């Protein structure tokens, strides 16, 4: 069964560049029709969508952070790669990786990690 | 962004109780694929709704849902201490793949 | 999907109607115009997919 | 002759029919085949018949049908005099399906040239449905 898991540091200084992995295990990603995406909660605000990516090598950023995050997946060892740049205070949050697929939109959510921004 | 949802709601144990998310029927379009998903703190959320008046595997007779107009309505049946915990409504939307609900808590005595 | 699916791919244009049961395709240039055309599209010369 | 070798584009990149009738086998083959201007097969020390650069098409992309099927009746070696043998075949396009009818006749008893006044008969050889287009195609002997 499918246990999504991540990994990265938590306290990073604003002017240096983060990287999150998730080692999602119990899924092949390569089958036909199934996707993998990142969602992040801020405390004392709702959650935020980060981007997304497809089986067949399609990815969905968000609007604003196109050019902030970077996506990236190895089937072989069955994990998943994000990065983020220039983050704020604001940004930090909880992060989750999460499998999607399109009649149910987010089904199993891993537990997260929080991420802080400080010296 | 510009969808929103009331953040308390409150009831009494035994009794039926509901709460709503509410956005613009412009951007979540003519197909809704509204879902809803419960968090107690200390672990990840899971899914209760995942299409209108429906529910998944591992079921709960108690919860339901219904499509108004603009408005998604979750409703809970025979209360019990489980329902002290935040609800997070999501549906598709048209101009960006967002949901950015605040999500519902519970209140209860 | 979400982002929306674009590897599917369908004829606009042709010379003439095809005889029933047909299955073979050419991805030449196609020119709507009398005017010749060569290398890319443009004016008068439409993808044919 | 040897076989019959035809596609549309000549580049690998649409479908094409393999028909190759080297020794023993008649395999037929639905595949994208690579053609060229002048692919040959009989030339060999110009005296010596043998199929060589068998390869001509040169590569392919998506094949789907294939068939074997028994040779025919014919000679060994090269030489020149005596045309005992005679064949016919007639191929015919219909809703795609394309129907091959054949028939061989040996020692004719009439001389070269002089084509014989004997009523005959072809037989159903065999249809193969691929559904194209066919105005282009050409035989590759050995
Ligand atoms: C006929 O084709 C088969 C399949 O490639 C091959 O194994 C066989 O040797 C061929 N016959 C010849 C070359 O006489
Ligand atoms: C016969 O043909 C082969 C292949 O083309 C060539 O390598 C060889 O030199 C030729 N020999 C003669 C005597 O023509």
């Amino acid at each position: 069964q499918i246990t999504l898991k991540e990994s990265g540091p938590t306290l990073v200084k604003p002017t240096q560049t983060l990287t999150l992995t998730c080692n999602f295990s119990g899924f092949s990603l390569n089958t036909y029709g199934v996707g993998v995406g990142w969602i992040r909660q801020p405390p004392g605000k709702a959650l935020e969508w980060l981007a997304l990516i497809y089986w067949d090598g399609d990815e969905r950023y968000g609007p604003f952070f196109k050019n902030k995050v970077t996506i990236a997946k190895d089937t072989s060892k069955n994990q998943v790669v994000l990065t983020m740049t220039n983050m704020d205070p604001v940004d930090t949050a909880t992060y989750y990786c999460a499998r999607h697929l399109i009649p149910t939109i987010f089904d199993y959510w891993g537990q997260g990690t929080l991420v802080t921004v400080s010296s | 962004s510009a969808l929103t949802q009331p953040a308390s709601v409150s009831g009494s144990p035994g009794q039926s109780i509901t709460i709503s998310c509410t956005g613009t029927s412009s951007d979540v379009g003519g197909s809704n694929y509204v879902s809803w998903y419960q968090h107690h703190p200390d672990r990840a959320p899971k899914l209760l709704i995942y299409e209108v008046t429906n529910r998944p595997s591992g079921v709960s007779n108690r919860f339901s849902g219904s499509k108004s107009a603009n408005t998604a309505s979750l409703t809970i049946s025979g209360l019990q201490a489980e329902d002290e915990a935040d609800y997070y409504c999501s549906s598709y939307t048209t101009t960006s793949t967002h949901i950015l609900f605040g999500g519902g808590t519970k209140l209860t005595v | 999907k979400v982002s929306g699916n674009y590897n599917y791919l369908y004829r606009l244009f042709r010379k003439s109607n095809l005889k029933p049961f047909e299955r073979d395709i050419s991805t030449e240039i196609y020119q709507a115009g009398n005017k010749p055309c060569n290398g890319v599209a443009g004016f008068n010369c439409y993808f044919p997919l | 002759i040897r076989g019959w070798i035809f596609g549309t584009t000549l580049d690998s990149k649409t479908q094409s029919l393999l028909i190759v009738n080297n020794a023993t086998n008649v395999v037929i083959k639905v595949c994208e085949f690579q053609f060229c201007n002048d692919p040959f097969l009989d030339h060999k020390n110009n005296k010596s018949w043998m199929e060589s650069e068998f390869r001509v098409y040169s590569s392919a992309n998506n094949c789907t049908f294939e068939y074997v099927s028994q040779p025919f009746l014919m000679d060994l070696e090269g030489k020149q005099g005596n045309f005992k043998n005679l064949r016919e075949f007639v191929f015919k396009n219909i809703d795609g399906y394309f129907k091959i009818y054949s028939k061989h006749t040996p020692i004719l008893v009439r001389e070269p040239e002089d084509l014989p006044q004997g009523f005959s008969a072809l037989e159903p050889l065999v249809d193969l449905p691929i559904g194209i287009n066919i105005t282009r195609f050409q035989t590759l002997l050995a």
